[PDB]
């Protein structure tokens, strides 16, 4: 029951 | 041993027939599942937390000067040298008083002074032996000054001290002190800027020859250092570099000489001038510079750690700020003359002289590690170097000085702009950071950097986007928050990570603006 | 001002 | 404008900038003042941190022993530290430890252990850190304080005959019955002079005992008495045996060969990946170390580990732990009373806390009260808490047994980790086939981590994707942390003597630049800083220097002499022939060649009455005038006595100090004998007189006299 | 003279002490390597602080009176103080005196001839001056991957041996009256006895110094070290002026001393014992033995017997290895399968009996491991990392530098790894390789077709294909491995990658030794 992070693309 | 055993068991015969026998089952994943249930916490997401609350700084007084030295508004007397008049050293003031400096007198009622009267008194008594002899005779007044203006408490035993408890008298308590924090400096930037750009006299630091060179290597080696040592020798970085090695080799010497007696050590720095103009002229100026007078107490050593405590006094040609100075005893010393010679008129006519004085404690270890400055270079040049290197082995080629010149390294914000500058004049940020770290190094400096790794190893993580995470952000910004109390260099680089923090997130937003 | 050194024995 | 360095980390990459982070350039932190107040905040930390209120009374001590090993207090906090160990799944992570290598695993290394120690001569005990000497209860060099442990058996019972470790550790348990025990103890007399004369001194065993189990404080680190240690070193060998066994360790190993070790388990860990796996790592710290890991769990690992090896050296491996099980620990300097007035302080010892009691501040009696239970005299006994820096090596075989088992358990769809471990430090890689069961695989591996004990630091700890991560100031990326920050303060001189400090900082430089990877002209500026901090500290000056002085007033007629003033020696006023390619050579070497013949003859010359070369250059440096004043000299009064001795069989046996002594004789046979032989090799053929040779031997045999009728 | 007759009279002054009489009397002479440790253990805790601190004081040195006296004056020239009559701070025959009197005795003192007798006592540190003088030099830069473990001899000096028979040697030639008599190493290795002997005791001048230095003389220090590829143990000397992470120099391998070549001739030299040994089958362990302890090698300055260079060399060929067996020298943490060498890094598991089929209908047993297991590959020019499981390769990554070396790395270690296709190829081979003529002897299996793979081109480019081959995915365009050994990643083998870089090599400290 936790939660996850795709990290669209980058930052710069 | 029959006691010593954890388990129900008593007897150790016990505990070694459960050990020798034991056959693990496979029931530790429950264990293991039922201890995850027990911990419930710790999943971490950095989109989550990335803001980090920016960086909290403490609030109150402003950051005083630390530095057992005055850099930007110290003043200097210049006088050529003689070898072996200036191979003493200590003979160096002795020389000096023959000129100007003995007129220099304060006047009685200070600017923003602690405690004008005895200074006053104890420069006179400077004055008066530098003429005979740089030992000042006074045995009453340096056990005053003497730790700190710290007292000598009278110790009484504990055997007799229980009618006392009986009988309260004296006002017997117990109580420890903790340091007040202050609040970030401003000064601090102008004192960079300062140090960054070249003094007018070409170097302060003493540097050995080079060895004989070789086409392959040595050559490489020998320019690069020619070429760094060029630029560093001229900035003020140097100037406080060299002053520092020099006055404290002369206390670190001044400690065998003379252990428990009073001295006056000079504070000075040696510098040669040079004259690009032209090349055919007399001579370049080889000289050495005064830049004020320091007071030696008891040296002796303690089977704990001792600790010696210094007087010191600088010129100076500026008005004093109370804010950075509170440490400082100010005084009006008087009048110096300046002039220049130009294309234009420049008389310069006179400008007062301002003399500051202070008290402050040198560890022998300290007295060390000051001592030798020159350590800075090296891990100046390490960081420089590299740059050069891992850039020009990417194209197989000679970029070190093409890298130097051409390469950016961002090094300050003007109008609200990003600023870069070419990395042969950013060396000095370089320098001056490394030196700073030399002379400002507090146990909270170490706790900064040291926890402070980890923000920077996240920001690199968000850099290539490889989602970086730290477990209990609230916990590192409070170890973080808890190293920062009043340490001037601490403080700073703390806000300047906070504008670090601000621009990486406007170039792409892994963490938070207020 | 960028005036330093000041000064001389002479 | 506003000059910030950090943005200069914007653009380039952090990992080789690093070294600028860390402030090795200035002096380090140090302590001050009393170091009372962090050793009982420490061990109410040790009794916080052991989360049981089991409390059984000891039979011996009449004191409260807690002894909590599998047995559990659970309180709210998980997530804050542990030092409860179950020990069932301790040895269940010893058995799938054992079981991943090999069958015989422990045995063979408790061999090899067995092996090293039984040679062991218990001289090569005085060989490490400083130790607790508790006949005059201070801390000393080991080498001293061993001399006087064994000297007091020596005038309690009679002369020490052991010569091993095995037998040495049998006088300790024997000690321990002793009903009495003599001390050389230094007593002032006032004769009104004080002179503090030698003497004898008597304690009891239930006293010595105390002093034995008896640790103390550093400004903290602790320095563990002398009948501990020898135990404690069995341990430590056992545990390295079995760390060099371990791919996973980092202890036994390091240097250059930490790096290489975590790019082959690197390397491994990316080939060994599937498509659908996912690989993420994390650089883990541990906070408390020390204060979670307990000697009960290590008896129990112990007794585990020594099953099969020896019943002679399985109870020989036991009385290590049970000395730390029921250990003292030295409170402190203590506190002090003062004044609004400043005025009139009172200083008070460890051992009268208990009379002012509430006299202290209400922090100092919240954190007195509890100890009060097990608190002695002048020491505080505690079960439960590792003292830090003793047993590192079987602390991290503890971490790789937690890293090792990935097979284990569950099956379940991407469930691994393993990673390197050197003692509280660990880097951890997780691989799980989807990014949320990533989450899941990292806290089951805290939850057995902090099951044992090991307690990770959730707030100095981070994680990433593989390319970043930190070992022991070891960052990594694509390429391999370069830093010379560690290896800062060596590179000043030596400070042995000139030629070995100059050629000694070369091969520092050498060794540095082939291992921390710093670049050739940091390698330039680093021998001309060497060079000038050589020169100033020994205070000479290149012969074309304008510097005039003591050393220089001589180089000024020594000119004109010599035709080539490059090749002159630094410390004679040369000025520098050696670089980077000559680095190796020393510079006696490559300047010897140029020197002139009269400069090079007189230099070199053995008859002096002044990689290393010894030239003329080398000599003694005088000790300072302070251990002397103090009765530490009244205890010298024996050191000497065997210094005289020494120096005389060295004066007889020429290669007594490189070729050890051997052979079944006396010191004073042999050299009786030797000192007859070398009469007769000198009166028979060389040129002594027959008469002289009679009066050798009849100095010989009346010493014979006094040495029998001792 | 009376410099016996003082020491007897000291020693009677000693005994006269019941203190030290005792001490003395009680127990072996190996008590003296206990009671030297139990002195001057007290060290200043700051290492150029404290000796700044030392060399501040004008007359802080500890140095000898009676030479002194006898070369030269005691007083200056400047008229500062030198010399006193009175002993200070620790009190010892030696008294006290400033430092600049060391430089006076050096520029004025009348001393003569002592060129020749110092230079062959360092000539440890005097050649490894004297190589230097010979080399050229160029410079550049690059991006360089350093191979960056390998534990190699570095300082290399002809005549090397191990520690203990390197304190015979130093016991025999400091010192004759004090010495045992030591049958192993003198007898077999006299000739170096008679020349250090000869040279360094005539001359008795700083017999400690003279000793310890020679400890280090035939002592080569391996370490961990990178290197770039050059392994010569000449170049590990100074490899830091020579190479490093950005580093490069040029012009190098010529210069070498005579051992690099001499190791080499000894390992040709195991190969025809090893082939004697071979030559007859009624017996290989009696037989060897013979041939190794009869065989007398010339060492270039010394003659010295084949047992001791065997034993205790420190190379490790596939034939040193089996030279070594027969004797008791035990070096382990060696993997020699044919022309490639192996080192073991994880796992284990049990040998199996598997009966499998070749092309021509006949059965024969192959012995195969189950295990999942880790090992380093090291070929010429080429490093790779293995890891089999259950009788196949399981995970690959090659390092190689040329390409045809990769290929090779690839072929052998699938002959070790012994896959199903490894039956599927015979062409021919019972024929001959099946049966090794010697006596009648069946050949094992794995070498036999690691023979048939040495035999010809085309029996490479068999198993080669052997392995499945796919076109490789975009992001393994760099990985991928061509049939032909290079990158273009058009068409790779299954289950290898190659790495852009070499591959760390392992290290364990360990002896093992077995009968063969």
């Amino acid at each position: 029951t936790s939660p996850s992070y795709s990290p669209t693309s980058p930052s710069y | 041993r029959d006691e010593s055993v954890p388990l129900p068991f008593q007897t150790y015969e016990q505990m070694k027939d459960y050990c020798e026998k034991f056959k693990g089952n496979p029931r530790e994943l429950a264990s293991k599942v039922s201890q995850m249930q027990s911990n419930i916490k710790l999943p971490i997401k950095h989109y989550e937390q990335n803001k980090f609350r920016q960086i909290r700084l403490p609030k109150g007084p402003m950051a005083p000067y630390t530095h057992k030295f005055l850099m930007e508004e110290a003043w200097m007397f210049t006088k050529i040298s003689d070898p072996e008049r200036s191979r003493a050293g200590e003979i160096l003031i002795d020389f000096f008083k023959k000129g100007n400096l003995s007129a220099i007198r304060p006047k009685d009622k200070p600017l923003q002074g602690k405690y004008p009267i005895h200074y006053k008194n104890l420069w006179n008594q400077i004055k008066a032996a530098i003429a005979d002899r740089t030992m000042v005779i006074n045995e009453n007044d340096h056990s005053e000054f003497l730790g700190g203006i710290g007292r000598a408490s009278k110790k009484i035993p504990e055997i007799s001290l229980t009618q006392d408890v009986i009988t309260t008298e004296g006002l017997k308590q117990s109580e420890n002190k903790l340091p007040e924090p202050r609040s970030f400096p401003r000064w601090f930037n102008a004192e960079w800027m300062w140090a960054i750009k070249d003094s007018d006299l070409t170097g302060w630091v003493p540097m050995a020859e080079y060895p004989p060179a070789d086409n392959e290597l040595e050559d490489y080696a020998e320019h690069l250092n020619k070429t760094m040592e060029g630029v560093l020798q001229g900035t003020n970085c140097a100037r406080e570099m060299g002053k520092c090695i020099l006055t404290v080799g002369a206390l670190m010497t001044e400690c065998r000489l003379f252990p428990g007696k009073i001295k006056v050590v000079p504070i000075y720095a040696r510098s040669k001038e040079r004259k690009s103009m032209q090349e055919g002229l007399p001579v370049p100026s080889e000289m050495d510079c005064l830049f004020g007078i320091c007071v030696k107490s008891k040296s002796h050593l303690n089977k704990d750690d001792g600790m010696y405590t210094i007087i010191t006094f600088e010129f100076s040609i500026r008005e004093p700020n109370l804010e950075k100075h509170q440490k400082y005893t100010v005084f009006e010393a008087g009048h110096t003359t300046v002039r220049m010679k130009k294309g234009e008129s420049v008389i310069g006519r006179e400008v007062p002289l301002y003399l500051y004085c202070r008290t402050t404690a040198l560890s022998k270890i300290k007295n060390d590690w000051l001592s030798k400055a020159r350590r800075c270079f090296i891990t100046t040049m390490d960081t420089v170097e590299t740059i050069c290197l891992r850039e020009s082995a990417k194209a197989e080629e000679n970029l070190v000085e093409k890298t130097l010149n051409e390469k950016q390294m961002w090094i300050g914000k003007k109008n609200g702009e990003l600023i870069a500058q070419p990395l042969r004049e950013a060396l000095r940020v370089q320098l001056v950071q490394q030196f700073y770290f030399c002379i400002y190094n507090d146990s909270q400096l170490e706790g900064f950097c040291n926890e402070q790794k980890k923000i920077l190893m996240a920001l690199e993580g968000d850099k290539k986007n490889k989602s970086s995470f730290g477990f209990n952000p609230e916990g590192l910004l409070e170890k973080i928050e808890e190293c920062l109390i009043n340490n001037p260099m601490c403080l700073f680089m703390a806000q300047r990570l906070n504008e670090l923090v601000i621009e990486a997130s406007k170039r792409g937003a892994k963490f938070f603006k207020t | 001002a960028a005036a330093a050194a000041a000064a001389a024995a002479a | 404008m506003e000059i910030n360095p950090y943005l200069m980390f914007l653009n380039n990459d952090v990992t080789s900038l690093i070294s600028t982070t860390y402030p090795y350039t200035g002096p380090p932190p140090m302590s001050h003042g009393s170091s009372t107040k962090y050793t009982l905040e420490t061990i109410k930390r040790t009794y916080d941190y052991s989360r049981t209120s089991v409390e059984k009374t000891s039979k011996v001590f009449n004191i409260p022993r807690r002894k909590f090993c599998n047995c559990l207090e659970d309180k709210d906090e998980l997530v804050k530290p542990t030092g409860n160990v179950d020990i069932s799944s301790l040895l269940g992570l010893a058995e799938m430890m054992e079981k991943r290598m090999g069958e015989g695993f422990f045995k063979h290394c408790v061999m090899e252990a067995e092996t090293e120690i039984l040679k062991m001569h218990f001289s090569r005990l005085t060989e490490g850190r400083q130790t607790y000497d508790w006949t005059s209860e201070r801390n000393m060099p080991a080498a001293t304080a061993l001399q006087l442990t064994v000297d007091a058996i020596k005038e309690t019972e009679g002369p020490f005959k052991g010569t091993t470790m095995l037998e040495y550790c049998n006088k300790m348990i024997e000690m321990l019955d002793w009903k009495e025990i003599k001390f050389k103890k230094v007593k002032t007399v006032v004769r009104k002079t004080k002179v503090p004369v030698m003497g004898i001194d008597s304690i009891k065993h239930d006293e010595f005992l105390i002093r034995a189990l008896t640790i103390n404080t550093m400004a903290a680190i602790a320095t563990p008495g002398m009948i501990v240690r020898p135990f404690s070193k069995i341990v430590e060998t056992v545990a390295q045996k079995i760390c060099e066994k371990l791919k996973e360790s980092g202890l036994p190993v390091g240097g250059n060969e930490k790096k290489a070790k975590l790019k082959t388990t690197v390397t491994s860990l990316n080939a060994r990946m599937n498509s659908d796996q996912f690989a993420v790592n994390i650089t883990g710290d541990n906070s408390k170390w020390n204060e979670c890991q307990q000697p009960e769990a290590y008896l129990a690992l112990l007794a585990y580990i020594t099953k099969d090896s020896s019943d002679l050296m399985k109870d020989l491996c036991s009385v290590a732990p049970v000395l730390f099980c029921n250990k003292f620990v030295k409170l402190g300097q203590g506190i002090r009373l003062s004044n609004k007035r400043k005025t009139k302080e009172v200083i008070i010892k460890a051992e009268k806390m208990g009379k002012y009691k509430n006299l202290m501040r209400e922090e100092y009696k919240n954190l007195f009260e509890p100890l009060e239970k097990y608190i002695q005299k002048d020491v505080c006994f505690l079960p439960g808490g590792m003292l830090m820096g003793m047993f590192n090596m079987l602390s991290t075989v503890l971490g790789v047994s937690t890293l090792c088992y990935m097979d284990e358990e569950l099956k379940a769809k991407g469930c691994f980790w393993t990673g390197l471990q050197s003692s509280d430090d660990f880097v951890l890689f997780a691989v799980a086939s989807n990014w949320s069961n990533i989450h899941w695989t990292i806290r089951r591996f805290n939850a057995v981590c902090k099951l044992i004990g090991i307690n990770m630091s959730l707030e100095k700890s981070y994680g990433s994707l593989p390319e970043l991560f930190e070992f022991t100031s070891m960052f990594f990326d694509g390429e391999f942390v370069s830093n010379l920050a560690m290896e800062l303060p060596a590179f000043t001189t030596a400070g042995v003597n000139e030629g070995v400090d100059f050629t000694a900082a070369m091969s520092i430089i050498k060794t540095n630049m082939i291992n921390n990877s710093l670049s050739p002209s940091t390698a330039l500026m680093a021998l001309r800083i060497c060079l000038q901090e050589f020169r100033a500290t020994y205070r000479v000056h290149p012969w074309d220097s304008r510097v005039k002085g003591g050393r220089m007033k001589i180089i000024n007629e020594f000119i004109k002499t010599i035709e080539n003033k490059d090749g002159l020696l630094i410390a004679d006023g040369g000025k520098l022939m050696n670089n980077i390619s000559t680095l190796h050579i020393p510079e006696e070497v490559l300047k010897f060649e140029k020197m002139d013949e009269q400069y090079r003859n007189r230099v070199f010359n053995p008859k002096n009455p002044f990689e290393a070369v010894v030239s003329t250059h080398s000599f003694r440096t005088r000790a300072n005038r302070t251990l002397l004043n103090t009765d530490m000299r009244a205890m010298m009064a024996e050191e000497k006595r065997y210094q005289m001795v020494c120096d005389m069989f060295k004066s007889v046996f020429e290669s007594a100090d490189i070729n050890p002594p051997i052979g079944a004789m006396s010191i004073g046979e042999a050299i009786e004998e030797k000192l007859l032989e070398r009469a007769k090799m000198k009166r028979d053929i060389g040129a002594i007189e027959d008469s002289e040779y009679e009066e050798i031997k009849d100095i010989i045999r009346d010493a014979k006299k006094a040495r029998l009728e001792s | 003279m009376s410099l016996l007759l003082t020491i007897a009279k000291e020693y009677k002054r000693l005994c006269q002490d019941a203190k030290a009489a005792q001490m003395m009397t009680v127990g072996t002479v190996s008590n003296y390597t206990t009671f030297k440790k139990w002195t001057t253990s007290r060290k200043e805790k700051n290492p150029s602080l404290r000796m700044r601190w030392a060399m501040s004081s004008k007359f802080p040195i500890i140095a000898n009176k009676r030479m002194l006296e006898e070369a030269q004056i005691p007083k200056e020239h400047n008229n500062v103080a030198l010399w006193e009559d009175t002993e200070d701070v620790s009190k010892r025959d030696h008294v006290l005196a400033s430092a600049s009197c060391i430089n006076y005795w050096n520029f004025c003192g009348p001393c003569v001839n002592n060129s020749e007798v110092i230079k062959e006592v360092y000539k440890s540190r005097f050649g490894r001056l004297e190589r230097r003088k010979e080399i050229m030099w160029k410079e550049l830069r690059f991006t360089l991957v350093d191979r960056q473990r390998r534990r190699v001899d570095t300082q290399p000096v002809e005549q090397r041996l191990r520690t203990g028979e390197i304190k015979d040697l130093q016991m025999w030639t400091l010192f004759e009256d004090e010495a045992p008599l030591a049958s192993k190493f003198i007898l077999d290795n006299y000739g170096l006895v008679k020349e250090m002997r000869s040279k360094f005791a005539n001359k008795p001048l700083n017999k400690e110094v003279v000793a310890h230095m020679l400890e280090k003389q035939f002592n080569p220090e391996s370490r961990f070290l990178p290197v770039f590829g050059a392994i010569r143990p000449e170049r590990m000397e100074l490899i830091h002026a020579l190479g490093g992470e950005t580093w490069i120099q040029e012009a190098n391998t010529a210069g070498i001393s005579n051992v690099d070549q001499r190791k080499n001739d000894i390992r040709a030299v195991c190969r025809k014992v090893c082939l004697a040994a071979n030559a007859s089958i009624m017996n290989a362990k009696s037989k060897l033995v013979e041939y190794i302890k009869s065989t007398s090698m010339r060492i270039g300055e010394t003659e010295r017997k084949l047992e001791e260079l065997i034993l205790e060399t420190d190379d490790v060929s596939p034939e040193v290895t089996l030279c070594k067996s027969a004797l008791g020298g035990q070096l382990g943490k060696t993997l020699s399968f044919g022309p490639m060498l192996l080192k073991k890094i994880s796992g284990s598991g049990v040998k199996v009996k598997d009966t499998v089929y070749i092309q021509g209908v006949r059965a024969v047993q192959f012995e195969y491991w189950s295990e999942q297991e880790e090992f380093y590959g090291e070929y010429k020019s080429a490093t790779a990392l293995f890891s089999r499981k259950e009788r196949s390769l399981e995970w690959i990554t090659i390092g190689g530098g040329i390409n045809e070396d990769r290929k090779r790395l690839l072929a052998m270690c699938m002959i070790f790894c012994r896959d199903g296709d490894y039956f599927k190829d015979a062409p021919a081979t019972i024929t001959m390789a099946d049966l090794s003529t010697k006596l009648g002897r069946e050949i094992p299996y794995q070498y036999v077709m690691m023979n048939w793979i040495q035999k010809s081109e085309d029996n490479l480019e068999a198993l080669l294909y052997s392995r499945g081959i796919v076109e490789t995915n975009p992001g393994k365009m760099g990985s991928s491995m061509g049939i032909d050994g290079s990158k273009r990643a058009i068409k790779s083998l299954r289950a290898v990658t190659i790495q852009s870089g070499k591959i760390d090599m392992p290290e364990s400290k360990e002896k093992i030794h077995l009968e063969l």
